[PDB]
């Protein structure tokens, strides 16, 4: 039994915008988290439906690592049963979520002083996202009964906004790389060291 | 094009009341909508927010007593207000929100006034002009709560009119007075009458002004 | 959360003047700020968003300026109608939106003294039980005006109750309303009811009076 490519997800070059989050699929490997010792010490770590240190001693069918960038004050929404424009139009965890959420400040990495307008989130959407759903379309959002069909105008709004990550900002406004481990329990193929 | 609201008025402390604001030009089921209130002669205060996908947020000063609703069918937004404390007295505005582009359209206002006092219609008394330009008008005494609407010849006379802010007599009752300057050469032929609506008591009253 | 403070709170300025109101944030927020105008008895009107860009339908003499944590609304060719209360807002993507406490903008103009008028009660009203004399000062500037009720040349205090209009959108003039309220008992105990206006635009205090039960 082999190790899991966690370092390949964190030490990864740059992350997707929250609206179009990455999901790397994980199967056939060993759950060693001390791999992560070295990074901006990755402080925010909370799990749901599972306990810490009961992890090296558990096995699940499949495991998913979702990754994206959001601003700090919006990290509280990456948790089951949240609301906010992120928890609703960008990335929704289910109410019964079992898994772990990890987030470190990436101000040193994704802030240009000119402004990093590469990180995007969906602002306008008719309805909430279903849990673990991804909306990629950049269709023009129809705010009026008068249809839009291409023209960005009154009651015709393009639905994504840049985050504008500047390093000056108060820490609420600073970028945060986030990785969400989904633990899904078919034969089991992802276990911890104490079960290798 | 338009946002028009209705449903405020007098109501006891602890009572309950439901505002409603209806929309023209845009569906509310598609937009971020807000209720902002303004205390009398104070500033602006955000009160509630409803997302296009229904997620609601409240200012702490109203959390757990107000509930901001909507009706996709009537294309209308509501604001149900319970446990009504007295500090909630204010003008209530609904507004369409384009979060990063500001609140571009607003309602007109509705006055929720929460006092244990009792409704009371006014009485109107004329102000006959001085027998150049001779001024005349109407008095409106001893009513509650605010406000009253005052018009001259049902919207005809509009220039040179001034309607004054209600003052609160020691009797806990409002009283204000409207006036207009007209040419002295019209006081015997032209007929002048002011119109007073007082919705809080269903008191619509007209009275003529003659020397 | 974030805090917004406007300076100055009050402000008087003459037509055509370049006026600058400022909004200071206790946290650097890049350009997420809107300026709102509120004429009296009206909802606020959005003038500027993104801290610099001009909303549609708004006069061009409105400079959206500032960035970072300090911003200014600059109106350049000041106008009589532009009397209002000016608010700034945090255009935040997360719920708790905050406005400044606002700036009241008063127009300065040249001294104009008031037309004075005086309106004895109505027999209508007298039949009730109280009477209400009413003096009126029409279309003057500045606000500051002294109104003295006199009743057989004896000065009255306490029963008077003044009231002022909002500065006019068209000409920027105030109008005042005093109201002497006496019971019908105290009313018939006197004959002459006068109202004496002292104003800066008047070289000598004007009086306007009537006589009980006459004309």
């Amino acid at each position: 039994t082999n190790l899991c490519p966690f370092d390949e997800v964190f030490n990864a070059t740059r992350f997707a915008s929250v609206y179009a989050w990455n999901r790397k699929r994980i199967s056939n490997c060993v759950a060693d988290y001390s791999v992560l010792y070295n990074l901006a010490p990755f402080f925010t770590f909370k799990c749901y439906g599972v306990s810490p240190t009961k992890l090296n001693d558990l096995c699940f069918t499949n495991v998913y690592a979702d990754s994206f960038v959001i601003r700090g004050d919006e990290v509280r929404q990456i948790a089951p049963g949240q609301t906010g424009n992120i928890a609703d139009y960008n990335y929704k965890l289910p109410d019964d979520f079992t898994g772990c959420v990890i987030a470190w400040n990436s101000n040193k990495l994704d802030s240009k002083v000119s402004g990093n307008y590469n990180y995007l989130y969906r602002l306008f959407r008719k309805s909430n996202l279903k849990p673990f759903e991804r909306d990629i379309s950049t269709e023009i959002y129809q705010a009026g009964n008068k249809p839009c069909n291409g023209v960005a105008g009154f009651n015709c709004y393009f639905p994504l906004r840049s985050y504008s990550f500047r390093p000056t900002y108060g820490v609420g406004h600073q970028p945060y790389r986030v990785v969400v481990l989904s633990f899904e329990l078919a034969p089991a193929t992802v276990c911890g060291p104490k079960k290798s | 094009v338009q946002l028009v609201e209705s449903g405020g008025g007098l109501i006891q402390p602890g009572g309950s009341l439901r505002l409603s604001c209806a929309a023209s030009g845009f569906i509310v089921s598609r937009n971020y909508m807000n209720w902002v209130r303004q205390a009398p002669g104070k500033g602006l205060e955000w009160v509630a927010l409803i997302y296009s996908g229904g997620s609601t947020f409240y200012a702490d000063s109203v959390k757990g007593r107000f509930t901001i609703s909507r009706d996709n069918s009537k294309n209308t937004l509501y604001l149900q207000m319970n446990s009504l404390r007295a500090e909630d007295t204010a003008v209530y505005y609904c507004a369409r929100d384009l979060v990063v582009y500001g609140l571009d359209y607003w309602g007109q206002g509705t006055l929720v006034t929460v006092s244990s006092a009792s409704t009371k219609g006014p009485s109107v008394f004329p102000l006959a002009p001085s027998s150049g330009t001779a001024a005349l008008g109407c008095l409106v005494k001893d009513y509650f709560p605010e406000p009253v609407t005052v018009s001259w010849n049902s919207g005809a006379l509009t220039s040179g009119v001034h309607t004054f802010p209600a003052v609160l007599q020691s009797s806990g009752l409002y009283s204000l007075s409207s006036v207009v300057t007209v040419p002295s050469s019209s006081l015997g032929t032209q007929t002048y009458i002011c119109n007073v609506n007082h919705k809080p008591s269903n008191t619509k009253v007209d009275k003529r002004v003659e020397p | 959360a974030i805090q917004l403070t406007q300076s100055p709170s009050s402000l008087s300025a003459s037509v055509g003047d370049r006026v600058t109101i400022t909004c200071r944030a206790s946290q650097g927020i890049s350009s997420h700020l809107a300026w709102y105008q509120q004429k009296p008895g009206k909802a606020p009107k959005l003038l500027i968003f993104a801290a610099s860009t001009l909303q549609s339908g708004v006069p061009s003499r409105f400079s959206g300026s500032g960035s970072g944590t300090d911003f200014t609304l600059t109106i350049s060719s000041l106008q009589p109608e532009d009397f209002a209360t000016y608010y700034c807002q945090h255009l935040n993507s997360n719920p708790p939106i905050t406005f400044g406490q606002g700036t009241r903008l008063e127009i300065k103009r040249t001294v104009a003294a008031p037309s004075v008028f005086i309106f004895p009660p109505s027999d209508e009203q007298l039949k009730s039980g109280t009477a209400s004399v009413v003096c009126l000062l029409n279309n003057f500037y500045p606000r500051e005006a002294k109104v003295q009720w006199k009743v057989d040349n004896a000065l009255q205090s306490g029963n008077s109750q003044e009231s002022v209009t909002e500065q006019d959108s068209k000409d920027s003039t105030y109008s005042l309303s005093s109201t002497l309220t006496l019971s019908k008992a105290d009313y018939e105990k006197h004959k002459v009811y006068a109202c004496e206006v002292t104003h800066q635009g008047l070289s000598s205090p004007v009086t306007k009076s009537f006589n009980r039960g006459e004309c």
